[PDB]
């Protein structure tokens, strides 16, 4: 399924009294970041964060930088009027956070647009996917949606999320092919872990493995172990790459019985792995 | 009332051997809002040289960040993550485990 | 590229 998906990740927070909101935004192509930029940099610019992206001119990079210079003024204004919709007082931070983009598949035409917000963390309103009407969480978002239905907001958006984010996306898979179209596949092995006793841990590693979407099970004949397993959340190497390990005690005198399934993007097939001494 | 507490993890880009080059990652996730402090700590000492990732966040909206910094492992030598945070009433400490 | 901003909340 050579499908993708590019977004972008704002957030916002105001400092009372130390002068203007903070705005840092991210960008991603699938699990890959790509760019990103910060107000409080001594020279605020998008700035490139994976190899592929640099092949782009110095007029990209401003004419980013200018979005990003007039978005982080937007979401000033915004957070001005969220503490007065919530009557908050003026001294506190308050964060805004903004989340849009695409999603294609291997014809590269949309399948799902998103842009979205959440205010001091929670939801606050969300564009639906008829990307034509809003979602609002509260009462006070309804003042946002009165704002944004009289303004026609989503054809706006609507008109970025087809017409221009697709585009956009279809060229940096094309600036970044090889990184971006390939799957890594986890290195992959089991460890012994002796709970010095008369029970250990079996401990089965995956490590250097893109996308990030795995799944780590433990289990019998196509029927599952978990009567203790630690299963740890995905964690990015530093790399690009991401790694995961999924744990389980068994009646470790001999009980080597229970096997560990890895599943994968960049696995050809399911694969199965055991311990070995 | 909507502030979570940073999920921790302490872990080295590749399986540690002592003598040789490696990264020291602490992966702080799952928090709001976005301010936080981490140290990275060798022996209970401050480490100088510490990088992180751009601030990004999860499907639920809470913030990600990788600290990170580059080293090499000794048989004697410790490390841990130390992270304050508003949810937190005092810095908490995470020791690396290289088996973990 | 990112979209250009829409009108504040």
């Amino acid at each position: 399924m050579g499908s993708h998906s590019m977004r972008y990740f704002y957030t916002s927070v105001s400092r009372p009294g130390r002068g203007e909101p903070r705005f840092i935004s991210v960008g991603y192509v699938d699990d890959t970041q790509f760019v990103r930029f910060d107000s409080d940099a001594a020279s605020p610019r998008e700035e490139p964060r994976a190899p592929w992206i640099e092949q782009e001119g110095p007029e990209y990079w401003d004419r980013n930088t200018q979005i990003y210079k007039a978005q982080a003024q937007t979401d000033r204004e915004s957070l001005r009027n969220l503490r007065g919709y919530y009557n908050q007082s003026e001294a506190g931070s308050h964060t805004l956070q903004s989340m849009y983009g695409c999603d294609v598949g291997p014809d590269g035409r949309l399948l799902r647009g998103h842009n979205q917000y959440a205010y001091d963390g929670k939801d606050y309103i969300a564009l639906n996917e008829d990307l034509r009407s809003w979602t609002a969480a509260d009462t006070a978002a309804q003042i946002s949606q009165r704002k944004l239905e009289a303004a026609r907001v989503a054809e706006q958006l609507r008109a970025y999320l087809e017409g221009e984010c697709v585009e956009w996306l279809r060229r940096y898979l094309e600036n970044g092919k090889d990184k971006l179209e390939r799957a890594d596949p986890p290195k992959t092995h089991v460890t012994h872990h002796p709970i010095s006793d008369h029970e250990a841990t079996l401990r089965c590693w995956a490590l250097g493995f893109y996308p990030a979407e795995i799944t780590l099970t433990w289990q019998r004949d196509g029927e599952d172990q978990t009567q203790d397993t630690e299963l740890v959340e995905t964690r990015p190497a530093g790399d690009r790459t991401f790694q995961k390990w999924t744990a389980v005690v068994v009646p470790s005198g001999e009980e080597q019985r229970y096997t560990c399934h890895v599943q994968h993007e960049g696995l050809p097939k399911p694969l199965t792995l055991r311990w070995e001494p | 009332m909507i502030q979570r507490t940073p999920k921790i993890q302490v872990y080295s880009r590749h399986p540690a051997e002592n003598g040789k080059s490696n990264f020291l990652n602490c992966y702080v996730s799952g928090f709001h809002p976005s301010d936080i402090e981490v140290d990275l700590l060798k022996n209970g000492e401050r480490i100088e040289k510490v990088e992180h990732s751009d601030l990004s966040f999860s499907k639920d909206w809470s913030f990600y960040l990788l600290y990170y910094t580059e080293f090499t492992p000794t048989e004697k030598d410790e490390y841990a993550c130390r992270v304050n945070h508003v949810t937190l009433s005092q810095p908490k400490i995470v020791k690396w485990d290289r088996d973990m | 590229r990112p979209q250009v901003p829409l009108r504040p909340m």
